[PDB]
C-alpha cells in the first residue's frame, strides 16, 4: 500500500531526487489533515459494529435478500455479509487514514468481482449496503469526515461496477 | 511510513488502529515541522556530508582506494560517493516518513546480493554510513541529531 | 496503476538499411527463395566488400586528421583539438572562447560522429543510416550551431577523406558520393511528421517522425491495375491471398477461387471488392470463422482486412454487435466499407499489416497487436482484445500474481497448468509486491483467517473438507485385534492422498517413514515432510514444472491454500534460487501458518479455494444450488383452489 | 473517455441516485474552475513547442547519457522520437487539465505504455523525469502569467508519474 | 570451398567494453578528484 | 464442426477402416432420430424470442442483476444478456440437429469463460438462465426432444463453469 | 454434496416451506429404494476389481490403445488408467447410494475434461471403458440397480464427452 | 453431410435454419437406407474391387510398373494398391454421408502437392479410380451403380 507520505517518497525516489519545496508542501498538507483523519478513525473504530447494524437495517433487513431464497438467508450467509460490511468499513478507514485508495486496489477490489460472482453474491445489493454505510458514517462523523470516508467507500463501490 | 506500518500491523490482526497507534500518528503529524527541517538540513549539506564522510572512509579503509580495491581510481571512488549519496537520500526519506520502510524497500532488501555481485565490501559501506552519520550529527542540534541517528543506525545495522 | 496488460514482446525496429537485409527482406516478404536479382545484388555487394572495408580502415585510421582539418577550418582563435571527445556566403569562423566548452565539445563530437556514420554507411553499402540520422539535424541544431560552419566542416572532411583515394575512380567515387549524400541531407529541412488520425472519436490521433519511417523496413505494397503484366498480376493475387488467409494457400494446398481472381485481374471488380468477396468465401469461413467464437473471429478479421487489431473497447463492442446481428457477411462488409479501409487501401491496393515502423503505434493495443500479427494468431482461440480492453476498465482479476498460467486446476489430484504455448491463453496483470489474493474458505465464511485470524485451525465441520488427525493412540505405544491399526493406517493413506493427491502404486510408499511414524518416533508433520521431500514428489511435482508453478502447487498441497501474493511467492522462490527443493519444502512446513492450521498430529487438507476453483466445483448443473444467482419465487397454490 | 462530470454521473448512476447537494457542489466547483482551466490550456497552446524543447534540453543536461552512445535518445532518429513522446504527454496533459479528470491519460496514454517502452527498450525513468520537468515549467509559466488558479495544473503530470513509474516503496 | 564457413567457421570474438560511470556522476567525479 | 454422421466417419478414418456393423448401427440411429430433431428445431426456431423472453422472466427479472449495480442494469447490458441467451439457444439447436456438441466447443465455449471473467459477467446467473431456457424449450418441444436439447444446453453450462 | 433427502430439504428450505405431501412422497420413495441401493453397492464393493478388469478386457485391451504409441501403453499409464476407472466406479456407486449426481459434479467432473485434454488422454476410449463398466455392473447386480448404476455412469460419461 | 453444410451456412448468417434447409435434412434423413446399402455393398467387395482395378490399371498403363515408373517394385505396387484402397474407403464415406465433403477433406485437399512431391503421376491415380469405379459398378444394380459412380467421378475429376 501507499499513503500520501509514501506516494511523495516514491515520486521523489524514482527521480533520484531529494524532497523539494513542492514535496514538502504535499507532506505539510497531509499533516494538516492528519488530526481530522485520526479523529474520524477513532470514532468509527468505536462505532463500527453499530454503523454496520444501522446500514443493514437501512438497506438489507426485511427484504427478499434475507427471506428464504435470498443470498442473506441462513445464519452463515448473514454472518458472512455483515463480516463483509465490517471489511469494507475497516479498509475504508485505513484508506482515509492513509489518504490513498491503493490499499483498496491491492487487497479489497482485486478479484472481488470474481469472488462474488462465483459465490453468487448480489452486486447491486452490496453496493446499496455500502452506500448505507457511507450515509450512517457521515451522520456519525460529520460532513467533512463523511465526505472523505465517502470518497473511499465510493471507490469500493466503483470497483464493484 | 508510520501510517502504512501501523495500518499493516492492524490489518494483519484484522482490527482498527489502536488508540496508542492513533496517538503515535497524531504526535508524528503534529511534530512534522521538526522532521521536515531535519530533512532540509540533511539535504542542504548533502555535498559536504558525503565528501567528509568519504574522506574519513578512505582514511579508515585506504585499501578500497588502493590498487586491488573495489573503489580504486576516480571512477570507482566517484561511484562510491554516489552510493553514499543514495543512502543519505534514503535517510532523509526515512526521517520524513517516520518509518524505516522507505529505506528498507529502496536500499536494504537484497543489498548483500548486490554488493556481493559488485565485489564491494559491505562492511566498508556500513562504515561510510557511520562517517556520514557523524558528519550529519555535527550539523544539527542534539535532539534532531538523535532523530536522524536512529535511521542512520538502522542503515548501519542492516548493512552489518 | 494500470489494471491489465496486453503482454509485451521484444520489438526490433530497423535502425537503418543494409544491402543484405534489403535483398533478403525483398525475397522473404514475397515468401520465396532469393532469385537472380537479389542473389546478384548480394554477389556485387560481397565483391565490393573488400574495397569498402579498405575505405573504412583508412578513414578510421586517419579520422583524427580529417576531424582536425575540419575543426581548424571551422574554428578560429585557439586550438579546437585541446579536447576531442562551396563556401556558404554567410560562413564565418567561430571563436572557441566565445562559443563555449560544452558547444565546442558537441561540435567536435558531431564532426567525428559524422565521419563514423559515413564509414558505417560505406560498409553497409547503403546511405540509409546517413539520411535517417541527418535529414532534420539542421533544425535540431540551428539555434546553437552555425549551419554554414557545419557545411564548411563537412566539405573539408569530404575533401580530406577523398584525398586518400588517388587509387582510381572506385574508392574516391564511393567516398565522394556518401559525403555528398551527407551534405545534401544535413542541408535538408525537417520533413513533416506522418499523421495517423483517429478514424473515430474512440481512437486517438498520432504522428510519427519521418526519420522513424525511413529507418524501419518498408512494407511492400501491391496494387492491381489493368496494365500490369500477367506475372505482376499473379504476384498481386498471391499477396492478396497471403494477407487475407495469412499464407499462400494456393501454393500450399491448391486452394483458390478462380472466377474471383479472373474478375479482379480483368478489372471487373476492384481489389477492395475482391477482398470483400474472398473474405466472405467458404474458404475464409472454414479457416477463420468456423473454428472461432465470434469474439476472436472479429479480431482475426481486423487483422486480415485492415492490417491492424482493434483499437478500443468501443470498436470491439460495435463490431461484435455487427457480427452478432449479421454474421460473417455483415462483419466483412462493415470492415471493407469503413472509411478507414478506403483511407488506407482505396480500391486497388491489397491490404497490408501496418504495425510498427509503417505508422505511429498506439500503446493501448500494443501487445495484443504484436500477438495478432504473428503467424500463430489462428491458434489463440481466447479473445485478446475484448478481454484486455475490458480488464483495463476493471480492478485486478482473481489470478496468480505471475499470470493465469500459474494457476493449476483445483482438482483432487494432478498438477494441471495451462501451457503457455499450447492454445495460448496468457492474461498478464500488474500485481505489485503488496497485493493479497482473496480466497474462499472451505468452511464457515466467518472463519476465514483474514477477518478472524484466530480462527486458523478451526476445523470447518460439514462445510469443509474431512480432517485426519492422529488423535487416537498409536499401536504399541502383544495381543492381536488391537483396534489402533485401522485409524493409523487410514491416516497414513490420507497423508499420501494429501501430499500426492492420490494413493501411490505398490512399492512407492515410504515404508521406513511409515513405521517410524507408527512407532511414535516422529510426528505427523515430520512424516508429511518426508513425503514432500521424497524423490517421488520431486519427480512428480517439482521437476516437470516452471519453478513458480511447482511452488504454487506445493503451497496448495502443504498449506491447503493458494499463495496470497508476491510476499510468499517471492520468499519461496528466493529459497529455490539459493538452496533448492528440499529447503523450499522445509520453509513451507516449518512456517508459522502450518503450525497454526496444522499441529504435529493433523494431516494437511484443503482450507481455501480460488474463485475459479469454487466456480468449477459448484457451477455445474448437477451441483448448482437453486437459490444461487436467480430469483426464487415462492410457489403457492392458486387461491381459486 | 470520462471527464469530471461524466465521472460524477457514473458514480451516481451506479447506485441509481439522483444528484444531491454534494453532487451539485462538485459540479459547481468544476464549473467555477473552468475559466482557469481554459486559460491554462491556452497558455500551454501558446508555448507547447518551446516547453517541449526546453524540457528535453533540461532532461538531457540532467542525464547526459541519454544523448551519448547506447543512450535511448542517441542518434537523431531516437532524439526526434523522444521529443515526439514529450509532445504527446503535453497534449494529453492539456486534455486532462480541461477535463479535470485523468481518465483521458489512463485510456489513451498509460494503458499499455509500460509494455511498449519495455518492448522498445525506452527507459521509463527519464521519461517520468521529463514529464516532471514539463510540469515544473508549466507551473512557473502559470505563476508568471495573470492566472488565478494554478493548483490543478500538477494533477495530470503527477498522475502519469505515479501510473508509469516503478513502485519503490 | 571451406571459405564459405562463416557461422560454421571459427568464431571471431568481438570487443565489448565494460561500461563506466557516465557524465551523470560528474559532480561526484569532481568530488573524487578532490578526495585524495 | 462434426455431426453424428461425420463423427462416426472420422472415428473410422482415424483407424483407417471401413464402416463396420456398429458404425452402421450408429448411422441408422441418427437417421431414425432425424425426424424428431428437425421437428424440434422448427418448433424452437418459431418460438426462439418467446423462449428467451420466458426464461429471462423466469430467472433474472426482478432480481439483483437488473437493479442499479447489477450486471444487467442499463439497456445496453440488458440487450447484451438477451442476445447471449439467443446465441446459446441457436447453437444448442444447431448441436441438437447435428446430434453432436462439436459446434458448441468451436463457436461458443472456446474462450467464452475468459471473456465473461474479463467482463465480470456472472456465470452462475447465466447457468440459471440457460436452465430456464431448457425448461421452457422442453415444455414447448416435448419430453424426448426436450431431453436432447437439455443435453446441449447443459453442455454449454458445463463449458461455462 | 446432496443426497435425495437433502435435495428435498434444500428445495423446501429455499421455499421456506415445511415438507408437504409431495416432499414426503419423494422421501418415502427414496426410503423404499434404499435397500436395493445398499444391496447393489455391497455387490459393487465386493466385485470392483473384477468389474474394472472385465470392462478393460472388453473395451481397451488388444487394441492400439495398449500397444506402443497408445495412451495406455507403459505400465505407468496402464496403472493410471485403471486407477481412473476405479475412481469412476467408486463415485458412481456413491451417487447411486445417494440417489443424486451432485457428488460427481463437485468431486469428479470439475475440470476433468480440461485435465484429459491437457494430458492427451483419449476421451472416446475412456467413455467406452465406462460403458463397459456399466454393462458388466448390469450383468452383475441386476436390471433395476443396473439401471440406476447406468444412470450415474452415463452421467459421468456425459461430463467427459 | 447436408446437416453440417446447412448448419455452417446458417451460422455464418447468424440465423436459424430456414424451413427449406430443414426439409432438405428431412429428405436426406429419410433416404438413408439406400445409401447405407450401397456402402455395405462397396465395403463387402473391397479387396476384390481393389485387386481387379489394380490388375486392369497395370495392364492398361504398364509404364507405371515398368522400370522408371513410380509404382515399380514389390513395395511400390503394394503402396499403389494401398492408395487405391484408401480412395475406395473414402468413396464409401462419401456414399454413407450422402456428400463429397469427407472425401475432399480426407484425400483431395492438397493431393496434387502430395503426389507431385512423391513423383506419382496424378492422372494415373485418376485412371486407377476409374478402374475401381468400373469394377464396383459391375457388382451393383443400375441405380446403385450410378449413385456410387457419382462419388467415384467426383474423385476422378478432382484428381485430373
Ligand atoms: C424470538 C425468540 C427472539 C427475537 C427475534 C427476532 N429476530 C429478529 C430479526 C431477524 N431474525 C433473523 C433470523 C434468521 N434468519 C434466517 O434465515 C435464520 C434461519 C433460517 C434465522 C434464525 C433475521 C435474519 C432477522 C433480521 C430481519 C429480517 O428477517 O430481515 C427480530 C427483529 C429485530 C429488529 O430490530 O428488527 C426479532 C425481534 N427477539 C427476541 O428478543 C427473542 C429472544
Ligand atoms: C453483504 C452486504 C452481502 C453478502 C455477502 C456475503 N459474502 C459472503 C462470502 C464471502 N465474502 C467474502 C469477501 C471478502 N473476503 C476478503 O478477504 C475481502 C477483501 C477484504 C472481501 C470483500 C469472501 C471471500 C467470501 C467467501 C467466504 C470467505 O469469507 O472466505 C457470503 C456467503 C456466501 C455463501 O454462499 O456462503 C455472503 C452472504 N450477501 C448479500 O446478499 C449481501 C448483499
Ligand atoms: C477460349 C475459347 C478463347 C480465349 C480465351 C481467353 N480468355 C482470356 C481472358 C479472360 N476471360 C475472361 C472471362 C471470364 N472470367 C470470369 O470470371 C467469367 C465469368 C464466370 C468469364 C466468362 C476474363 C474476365 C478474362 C480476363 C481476365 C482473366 O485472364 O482471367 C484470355 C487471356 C487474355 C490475355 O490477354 O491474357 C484468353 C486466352 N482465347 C482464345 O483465343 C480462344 C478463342
Ligand atoms: C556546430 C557548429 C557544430 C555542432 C554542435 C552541436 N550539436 C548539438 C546537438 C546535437 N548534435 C546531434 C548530432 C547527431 N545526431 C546523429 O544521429 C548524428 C549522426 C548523423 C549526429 C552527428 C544531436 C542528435 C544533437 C541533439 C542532442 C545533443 O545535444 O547531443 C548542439 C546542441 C544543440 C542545442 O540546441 O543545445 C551543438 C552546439 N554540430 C555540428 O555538426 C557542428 C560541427
Ligand atoms: C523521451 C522523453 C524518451 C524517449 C522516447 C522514445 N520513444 C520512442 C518510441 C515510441 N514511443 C511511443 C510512445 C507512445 N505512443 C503513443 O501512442 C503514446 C500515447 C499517447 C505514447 C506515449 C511508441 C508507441 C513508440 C514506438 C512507435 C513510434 O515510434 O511511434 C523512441 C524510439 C525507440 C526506438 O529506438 O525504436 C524513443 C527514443 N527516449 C528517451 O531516451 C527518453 C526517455
Ligand atoms: C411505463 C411507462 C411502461 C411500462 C413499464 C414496465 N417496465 C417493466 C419492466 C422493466 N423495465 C426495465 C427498465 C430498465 N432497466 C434499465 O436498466 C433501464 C435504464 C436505466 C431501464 C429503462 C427493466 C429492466 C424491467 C424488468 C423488470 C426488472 O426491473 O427486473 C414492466 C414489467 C413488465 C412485466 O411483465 O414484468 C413494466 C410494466 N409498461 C407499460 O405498459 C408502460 C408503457
Ligand atoms: C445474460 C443471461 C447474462 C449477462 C450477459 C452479458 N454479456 C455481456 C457482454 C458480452 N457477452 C459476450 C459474449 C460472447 N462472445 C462470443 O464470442 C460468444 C459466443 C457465441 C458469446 C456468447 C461478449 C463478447 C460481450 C462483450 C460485448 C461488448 O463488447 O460490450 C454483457 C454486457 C457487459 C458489459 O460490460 O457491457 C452482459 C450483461 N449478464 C448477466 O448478468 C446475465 C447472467
Ligand atoms: C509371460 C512371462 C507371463 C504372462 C504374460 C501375459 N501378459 C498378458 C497381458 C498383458 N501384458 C501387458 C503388459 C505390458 N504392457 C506394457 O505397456 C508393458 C511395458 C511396455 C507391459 C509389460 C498388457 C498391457 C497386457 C494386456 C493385453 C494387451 O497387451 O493389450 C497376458 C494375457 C492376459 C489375458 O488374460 O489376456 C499374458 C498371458 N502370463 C504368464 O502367466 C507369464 C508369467
Ligand atoms: C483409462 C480408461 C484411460 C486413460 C487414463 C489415464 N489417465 C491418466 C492420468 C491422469 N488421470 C487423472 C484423473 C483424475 N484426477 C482427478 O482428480 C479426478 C477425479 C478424482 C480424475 C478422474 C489425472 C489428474 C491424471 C494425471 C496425473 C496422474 O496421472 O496422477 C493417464 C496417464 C497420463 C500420463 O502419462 O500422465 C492415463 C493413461 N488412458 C487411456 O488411454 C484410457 C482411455
Amino acid at each position: 500500500m501507499q499513503d500520501a507520505i509514501t506516494a511523495v517518497i516514491n515520486s521523489a525516489d524514482v527521480q533520484g531526487k531529494y524532497l523539494d519545496g513542492a514535496a514538502m508542501d504535499k507532506l505539510k498538507s497531509y499533516f494538516a489533515s492528519g488530526e481530522l483523519r485520526v479523529r474520524a478513525a477513532s470514532v468509527i473504530s468505536a462505532n463500527a459494529a453499530t454503523i454496520v447494524k444501522e446500514a443493514v437495517a437501512k438497506s438489507l433487513l426485511y427484504s427478499d435478500v434475507t427471506r428464504p431464497g435470498g443470498n442473506m438467508y441462513t445464519t452463515r450467509r448473514y454472518a458472512a455479509c455483515i463480516r463483509d460490511l465490517d471489511y469494507y468499513l475497516r479498509y475504508a478507514t485505513y484508506a482515509m487514514l492513509a489518504g490513498d485508495a491503493s490499499i483498496l486496489d491491492e487487497r479489497v477490489l482485486n478479484g472481488l468481482k470474481e469472488t462474488y460472482n462465483s459465490l453468487g453474491v448480489p452486486i447491486s445489493s452490496t453496493v446499496q449496503a455500502i452506500q448505507a454505510i457511507k450515509e450512517v458514517t457521515a451522520s456519525l462523523v460529520g460532513a467533512d469526515a463523511g465526505k472523505e470516508m465517502g470518497v473511499y467507500l465510493d471507490y469500493i463501490c466503483s470497483g464493484l461496477s | 511510513s508510520i501510517v502504512t506500518k501501523s495500518i499493516v500491523n492492524a490489518d494483519a490482526e484484522a482490527r482498527y488502529l489502536s488508540p496508542g497507534e492513533l496517538d503515535r500518528i497524531k504526535a508524528f503529524v503534529t511534530g512534522g515541522a521538526a522532521r521536515l527541517r531535519i530533512a532540509e538540513t540533511l539535504t542542504g549539506s548533502r555535498e559536504t556530508i558525503v565528501k567528509q564522510a568519504g574522506d574519513r572512509l578512505f582514511q579508515k579503509r585506504p585499501d578500497i582506494v588502493s590498487p586491488g580495491g573495489n573503489a580504486y581510481g576516480e571512477e570507482m571512488t566517484a561511484t562510491c560517493l554516489r552510493d553514499m549519496d543514495y543512502y543519505l537520500r534514503l535517510v532523509t526519506y526515512g526521517v520524513v516518513s517516520g518509518d524505516v520502510t522507505p529505506i528498507e524497500e529502496i536500499g536494504l532488501v537484497g543489498v548483500r546480493e548486490m554488493y556481493r555481485s559488485l565485489g564491494t565490501p559491505i562492511e566498508a559501506v556500513a562504515q561510510s554510513v557511520r562517517e556520514m552519520k557523524e558528519v550529519a550529527s555535527g550539523l544539527m542540534s542534539s535532539d534532531d541529531a538523535a532523530e536522524a541517528s536512529a535511521y542512520f543506525d538502522f542503515v548501519i545495522g542492516k548493512m552489518s | 496503476s494500470v489494471k491489465a496488460s496486453g503482454g509485451s514482446s521484444l520489438a526490433r525496429p530497423q535502425l537503418y538499411q543494409t544491402v543484405p537485409v534489403s535483398a533478403i527482406s525483398q525475397a522473404e516478404q514475397q515468401d520465396r527463395f532469393l532469385e537472380g536479382s537479389e542473389l546478384n545484388e548480394l554477389t556485387a555487394y560481397f565483391q565490393s566488400g573488400a574495397l569498402r572495408l579498405e575505405i573504412a580502415e583508412t578513414l578510421t585510421q586517419n579520422a583524427d586528421l580529417i576531424v582536425s582539418r575540419a575543426a581548424n577550418r571551422i574554428f578560429t582563435g585557439g586550438s579546437p583539438l585541446s579536447y576531442l571527445e562551396p563556401i556558404p556566403p554567410g560562413f564565418r569562423p567561430i571563436n572557441i572562447a566565445r562559443y563555449g566548452p560544452s558547444n565546442m565539445q558537441k561540435s567536435l563530437r558531431d564532426m567525428s560522429w559524422f565521419l563514423r556514420y559515413t564509414t558505417y554507411a560505406i560498409v553497409a553499402g547503403d546511405p540509409n543510416i546517413i539520411v535517417v540520422n541527418t535529414r532534420g539535424l539542421k533544425e535540431v541544431i540551428e539555434n546553437a550551431c552555425s549551419i554554414d560552419a557545419t557545411i564548411v566542416a563537412i566539405q573539408e572532411m569530404r575533401a580530406a577523406s577523398a584525398d586518400y583515394f588517388r587509387n582510381n575512380a572506385q574508392a574516391k567515387e564511393i567516398v565522394l558520393q556518401y559525403f555528398d549524400i551527407l551534405l545534401s541531407e544535413f542541408k535538408a529541412p525537417t520533413p513533416a511528421n506522418k499523421v495517423r488520425q483517429g478514424p473515430s472519436n474512440d481512437i486517438q490521433g498520432l504522428e510519427l517522425p519521418q526519420s522513424y519511417f525511413n529507418a524501419a523496413a518498408k512494407r511492400q505494397k501491391y496494387a492491381m491495375k489493368p496494365g500490369l503484366s500477367a506475372l505482376e498480376k499473379n504476384a498481386v493475387i498471391k499477396a492478396a491471398y497471403r494477407q487475407i488467409f495469412e499464407r499462400d494457400i494456393t501454393k500450399a494446398y491448391s486452394q483458390s477461387i478462380s472466377y474471383l481472381e479472373s474478375q479482379v485481374r480483368n478489372g471487373d471488380i476492384s481489389m477492395k471488392e475482391f477482398v470483400r468477396r474472398l473474405a466472405k468465401s467458404p474458404l475464409y469461413r472454414k479457416q477463420f470463422f468456423e473454428p472461432f467464437i465470434n469474439s476472436r473471429a472479429l479480431e482475426l478479421a481486423f487483422r486480415h482486412i485492415l492490417g491492424r487489431g482493434p483499437s478500443s473497447r468501443e470498436e470491439v463492442q460495435k463490431y461484435f454487435s455487427i457480427v452478432s446481428s449479421g454474421g460473417l457477411p455483415a462483419l466483412v462488409d462493415a470492415l471493407v466499407d469503413s472509411q478507414e479501409y478506403a483511407d488506407y487501401f482505396g480500391e486497388e491496393t491489397v491490404p497490408y499489416l501496418r504495425g510498427l515502423g509503417v505508422e505511429a503505434q498506439e500503446c493501448r493495443n500494443w501487445g495484443m497487436q504484436q500477438d495478432l500479427f504473428s503467424y500463430s494468431a489462428p491458434f489463440r482461440k481466447v479473445p485478446q482484445f475484448i478481454t484486455t480492453f475490458a480488464q483495463y476498465d476493471r480492478p485486478l482479476p482473481d489470478q496468480h500474481v505471475y499470470g493465469s498460467g500459474n494457476d493449476p486446476l483445483e482438482i483432487q489430484f494432478g498438477a494441471i497448468f495451462p501451457k503457455e504455448t499450447r492454445n495460448p491463453s496468457k492474461r498478464p496483470a500488474p500485481f505489485n509486491k503488496d497485493t493479497k489474493r482473496i480466497l474462499i474458505h472451505r468452511g464457515p465464511a466467518v472463519n476465514n483467517q483474514v477477518g478472524n485470524p484466530s480462527a486458523v485451525g478451526e476445523f470447518p465441520g460439514s462445510l469443509g473438507a474431512k480432517v485426519f488427525r492422529l488423535n487416537g493412540g498409536l499401536p504399541g505405544a502383544g495381543t492381536s485385534v488391537k483396534f489402533g491399526e485401522s485409524s493409523t493406517q487410514a491416516l497414513i493413506r490420507a497423508a499420501y492422498r494429501q501430499v500426492f493427491g492420490r494413493d501411490l502404486y505398490e512399492g512407492q510408499r515410504l515404508s521406513v517413514a511409515e513405521i517410524q511414524l507408527e512407532n511414535g518416533d516422529i510426528s505427523v508433520r515430520e512424516f508429511i515432510k518426508r513425503l514432500a521431500k521424497s524423490e517421488l514428489f520431486l519427480k512428480l511435482y517439482w521437476a516437470p514444472h516452471y519453478v513458480c508453478k511447482a511452488i504454487e502447487y506445493m503451497h496448495r498441497r502443504l498449506l491447503g491454500r493458494p499463495t496470497y501474493g508476491r510476499q510468499e511467492m517471492n520468499q519461496y522462490f528466493d529459497i529455490a534460487s539459493k538452496q533448492g527443493f528440499y529447503a523450499v519444502v522445509e520453509a513451507m512446513i516449518d512456517s508459522k501458518e502450518y503450525s497454526d492450521a496444522f499441529g504435529e498430529d493433523t494431516v494437511p487438507y484443503e482450507r481455501y479455494l480460488t474463485p475459479g476453483g469454487l466456480q468449477m466445483r459448484s457451477a455445474r448443473v448437477g451441483s448448482l444450488r437453486e437459490d444461487i444467482g436467480q430469483r426464487v419465487d415462492k410457489e403457492v397454490t392458486p387461491r381459486f383452489v | 473517455m470520462r471527464d469530471a462530470v461524466t465521472t460524477l454521473i457514473k458514480n451516481y448512476d451506479l447506485t441509481g441516485r439522483y444528484l444531491d447537494r454534494n453532487a451539485m457542489d462538485e459540479l459547481k466547483a468544476y464549473f467555477e474552475s473552468g475559466s482557469a482551466r481554459i486559460a491554462a490550456a491556452a497558455m500551454i497552446n501558446a508555448n507547447s513547442a518551446t516547453i517541449v524543447k526546453r524540457a528535453a534540453a533540461q532532461l538531457f543536461e540532467e542525464i547526459p547519457e541519454l544523448i551519448r552512445p547506447s543512450g535511448n535518445a542517441y542518434t537523431t532518429r531516437r532524439f526526434s522520437a523522444c521529443l515526439r513522446d514529450m509532445d504527446y504527454y503535453l497534449r494529453y496533459a492539456s486534455y486532462a487539465l480541461i477535463a479535470a479528470d485523468n481518465n483521458v491519460l489512463d485510456e489513451r496514454v498509460l494503458q499499455g505504455l509500460r509494455e511498449t517502452y519495455n518492448s522498445l527498450g525506452v527507459p521509463i525513468g527519464p521519461t517520468v523525469r521529463g514529464i516532471q520537468i514539463m510540469k515544473e515549467m508549466i507551473e512557473a509559466m502559470a505563476e508568471d502569467s495573470s492566472l488565478n488558479s494554478t493548483d490543478f495544473i500538477a494533477s495530470p503530470f503527477d498522475h502519469m508519474t505515479r501510473e508509469l513509474s516503478e513502485l519503490s516503496v | 570451398p571451406s571459405q564459405v564457413a562463416f557461422a560454421s567457421g571459427d568464431p571471431i570474438p568481438q570487443n565489448v567494453a565494460r561500461r563506466t560511470p557516465g557524465p551523470s556522476l560528474n559532480r561526484f567525479k569532481e568530488m573524487a578528484r578532490q578526495v585524495k
